[PDB]
């Protein structure tokens, strides 16, 4: 079975949004489903839970704004009155039926990112990083800078150069802009960086050769 | 206050069905909807349904009885004139017949014509005293009526108790994998439910009688009191009546053993004893069965006739009753009880109410659960309890130990 | 109001056996309390699916214990393979008033120290003409965490430092750090030599480069 989230995107304050969670390999009338969120650099927060009988339970900070729903396959969440306090990553958990009178979640998804700001999207700017006696093995890198929504994917030589890769966490700035860097090492043939931004749907290719 | 251990594991509250409905094939040619039922019995004379057999008056030896309706004395009519040697022999013959293979079940002996305690024989049961006097006169003429009546009581109590103790003990030590018991013992006597200021609270003297009937409880294994109903009562009256009957049935179980009390299989009916065609609605089922689940009984055994199980229309109506009212309630109360055990006690036993003079019950909150029927007739339960339900249960109710899980 | 509190919020225990992360409450909770584990950037994972019962696939011989209103999860075998952040959640369907997840616990593992090696990356072409310049310093396979400083031709800046730190390694608990400094084009053209400094203590690692 599987659990896969979707619907996370960029939104503007004061609006409303809907997320979906899709399943395969089981049925929603035998296993329950829960929604949890994680603010960047903070803890998990419990949004709600859906039973096998259709009953929906929420936490008291969320009653009046959030609403869950079910279908034959997908479990959806809907929210209103979005402020800057709602930026997070949203997961979807499935109950594995270890107990007959309590919920215990075993299968999790990957997560959707919800960004709440008043701006407009941007695209990244990809630069090469090559050091200026040289040895047989060298380290090269790719710098990604200036993009509004996360996440930005970086790969080396269609992923074939999957050895010695080192990818770094993103950083938020004072202008509402992110940054990221990546590095690999190769026996000295020039390396290629593929950088993809789904939100602006741009694929950028870079060829890096030592100076 | 402890409680008995369950006969069938994974079942703390057990259900038995003793009626001759084994013939009619329900609805849509399906023969049996008895999945919930651990024991199924058949009282037909030639039938061999092991689960809950029952020997009536007409079987199990040479039981004497003067028929109340216009009829003749049979086998003497008094336990004084019985041989007490042929009785046990024909009882051995019957025991050989009705259970050739030893298997788990409960056998009940249905004998009520006379009661083995003197002074409980008010009309129309005064006959067993009339004769009990005159026989003495036919043996001695010196004694007057007062002396003859006095010595009458000493040729009916001893006679009847030596009758029944032995009719059991040819059962208890012979095929002990079964559960032996007499029908409708004890009794409390609640017949004053029409006079003003009625409370079903058993009168003092009846409690004294069953307390001093203590010799029999030391013999049988299971008890089988009756929690029947009639349509001459009111809600409060019915609740108090059932409450006190079952509470006495549970108090009489302290005596034979004070650590692992007996199993009480409440003998009940789903039909009014005044109108024998009108079933019990769900609210009546509450203060009939829920007042039993919530006081500590080991289970419930239902009983029937052929009055509602002979015609095909009767089969259809009972099928509807099973598929609409009875089975959902059975799952309702059983799952409530098992949840009580597993959560609030860790399965040390079954939970029993705090103050009995109250209308608290063991039911599933409708805002969380869903008891439904999928295609095929197999019930499914959906949903899990909340914390508030457990809190209210843990305030109203409380637990107690098993006989093996103390 | 069901309030569940976690203490500690971050634990630092070396190789051996580390503490039992806790969980408190205010309304009686019998046995419906589950523990989860989440490494950085990954979804969590169910470890104890009651107050005491472990799930299939827990080779780190965990064992939780408790009941009533105070509960614990004991970490019996800790190495550089079980570094994450742990959580406790009430398992019964939430009452009208609730607060399920806790404040979270963090595990810091003090493994064998390593020596770092600074790489300094000059800003290639098509970066100074755009308007803003950057300098990147990468510290590879270091432990414990370091401090980053800059020498801009004898001027130590204070504003424009960005730091990014990796999740703890699954081989030797090693860290990797990345640091960036951003400046204007005129300021970059105003000097010639730059020096990135990484400090742990008496040992310090310095890289430098000058234009041309
Ligand atoms: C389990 O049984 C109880 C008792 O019959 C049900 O509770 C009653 O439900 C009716 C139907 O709405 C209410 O009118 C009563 O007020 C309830 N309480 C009583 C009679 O004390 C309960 O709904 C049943 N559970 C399910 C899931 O149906
Ligand atoms: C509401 C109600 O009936 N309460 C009963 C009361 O009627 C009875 O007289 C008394 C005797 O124990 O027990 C209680
Ligand atoms: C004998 O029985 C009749 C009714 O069956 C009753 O009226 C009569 O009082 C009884 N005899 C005695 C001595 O009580
Ligand atoms: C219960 O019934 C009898 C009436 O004789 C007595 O024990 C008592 O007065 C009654 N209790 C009441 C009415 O509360």
């Amino acid at each position: 079975q599987s659990v896969e989230e979707s619907g996370g995107r960029l939104v503007t304050p004061g609006g409303s949004l809907t997320l979906t969670c899709t399943v395969s390999g089981f049925s929603l009338s035998s296993n329950a489903i829960s929604w949890v969120r994680q603010a960047p650099g903070k803890g998990l927060e419990y949004i709600g839970i859906i039973s096998t009988s259709g009953s929906t339970y929420y936490a008291n900070w969320a009653k009046g704004r959030f609403t869950i729903s079910k279908t034959s396959t997908t479990v959806d969440l809907k929210m209103t009155s979005l402020t800057t306090e709602d930026t997070a990553t949203y997961f979807c958990a499935r109950d594995g039926a270890y107990d007959d009178f309590a919920y215990y979640f075993d299968l999790w998804g990957q997560g959707t990112l919800v960004t709440v700001s008043s701006g407009q999207p941007k695209a990244p700017s990809v630069f090469p990083l090559a050091p200026c006696t040289p040895s047989s093995t060298v380290t090269l890198g790719c710098l990604v800078k200036g993009y509004l929504p996360e996440p930005v994917t970086v790969t080396w030589n269609s992923g074939t150069l999957t050895n010695g890769v080192r990818t770094f966490p993103s950083v938020r700035q004072s202008s509402g802009l992110y940054s990221l860097s990546s590095v690999v090492s190769v026996t000295s043939q020039p390396v290629t960086c593929n950088v993809a931004h789904p939100a602006t749907n741009t694929k950028v290719d870079k060829t890096v050769a030592p100076s | 206050n402890f409680r008995a251990p369950p006969v069938i594991p994974n079942v703390p509250f057990l259900w038995a069905w003793n009626a001759p409905s084994e013939f009619c094939l329900g609805k849509f040619d399906e023969p049996l909807d008895m999945s919930l039922f651990s024991f199924i019995g058949s009282p037909r004379i030639n039938a061999t349904g092991q689960g809950v057999t029952i020997f009536y008056v007409d079987r199990l030896g040479y039981y004497p009885y003067i028929d109340s309706i216009t009829g003749v004395t049979v086998n003497g009519g008094i336990p004084q004139k019985i041989s007490l040697q042929d009785h046990l022999d024909k009882a051995k013959k019957d025991i050989t017949f009705y259970m050739p293979v030893d298997n788990l079940g409960m056998a009940v002996i249905d004998w009520e014509e006379w009661r083995p305690t003197w002074a409980r024989n008010w009309k129309p049961k005064d006959v067993y005293k009339n004769r009990s006097i005159e026989l003495v006169q036919q043996q001695n003429v010196q004694l007057s009526l007062t002396e003859a009546t006095e010595k009458a009581k000493q040729e009916f109590e001893k006679a009847g108790k030596d009758f029944l103790v032995e009719t059991i003990k040819l059962g208890k030590l012979l095929r002990p994998n079964h559960l032996w018991g007499y029908y409708l013992f004890p009794d409390c006597y609640n017949h004053h439910y029409k006079k003003p200021g009625y409370n079903g609270s058993c009168f003092n003297v009846e409690i004294k009688r069953n307390d001093d009937l203590s010799w029999l409880w030391n013999e049988s294994t299971a008890l089988y009191p009756s929690i029947y109903l009639n349509t001459q009562q009111s809600p409060v009256a019915a609740t108090l009546y059932v409450r006190n009957r079952v509470r006495e049935a549970i108090r009489v179980s302290k005596i034979p053993d004070a650590k692992s009390p007996l199993p009480v299989f409440a003998y009940t009916r789903i039909v009014f004893t005044d109108q024998v065609l009108k079933f019990l609605s769900q609210d009546e089922l509450v203060y009939t069965f829920g007042e039993t689940v919530a006081l500590g009984a080991s289970g419930i055994v239902i009983w029937g006739t052929l009055s509602i199980m002979r015609s095909m229309k009767s089969c259809l109506l009972l099928d509807n009753y099973m598929e609409t009212i009875l089975n959902p309630y059975i799952i309702n109360v059983t799952l409530a009880a098992k949840m009580c055990s597993q959560v609030l006690c860790q399965e040390q036993g079954v939970c029993i109410r705090k103050n009995w003079n109250s209308s608290d019950y063991l039911h599933l909150n409708p805002d969380n659960f869903a008891i439904q029927l999928e295609k095929g007739g197999k019930f499914t339960v959906r949903g899990k309890p909340t914390l508030e339900d457990l809190e209210q249960f843990s305030e109203k109710f409380y637990c107690s130990c098993y006989s093996t899980l103390s | 109001a069901l309030v569940m509190t976690q203490t500690p919020s971050s634990v630092s225990a070396a190789v051996g056996g580390t503490v039992t992360i806790n969980c408190q409450a205010s309304q009686n909770i019998y046995s419906g309390l589950a523990w989860y584990q989440q490494k950085l950037g990954q979804p969590p994972k169910l470890l104890i699916y009651k107050a005491s019962t472990l799930a299939s696939g827990v080779p780190s011989r965990f064992k939780g214990s408790g009941s009533g209103t105070q509960f614990t999860l004991t970490i019996s075998g800790v190495q550089c393979d079980d570094a994450a952040t742990y959580y406790c959640q009430l398992a019964y369907s939430s009452t009208n008033v609730d607060n399920a997840f806790g404040g979270g616990t963090e595990v810091v593992v003090k493994g064998d120290p390593v020596a770092p090696t600074v790489l300094i990356f000059p800003p290639a072409a098509d970066q100074v003409a755009t308007g803003t310049v950057t300098i990147v310093c990468v510290a590879n396979k270091y432990f414990p965490d370091v401090t980053v400083t800059w020498e801009v031709d004898g001027t130590t800046q204070t504003t424009g430092i960005e730091n990014s730190k990796t999740p703890q390694n699954s081989a030797d608990c090693t860290y990797n750090l990345s640091s960036t400094l951003t400046l204007t084009s005129t300021q970059y053209n105003s000097h010639k030599e730059y020096t990135c400094k990484v400090t742990q203590g008496t040992t310090s690692v310095v890289q430098s480069f000058n234009r041309g």
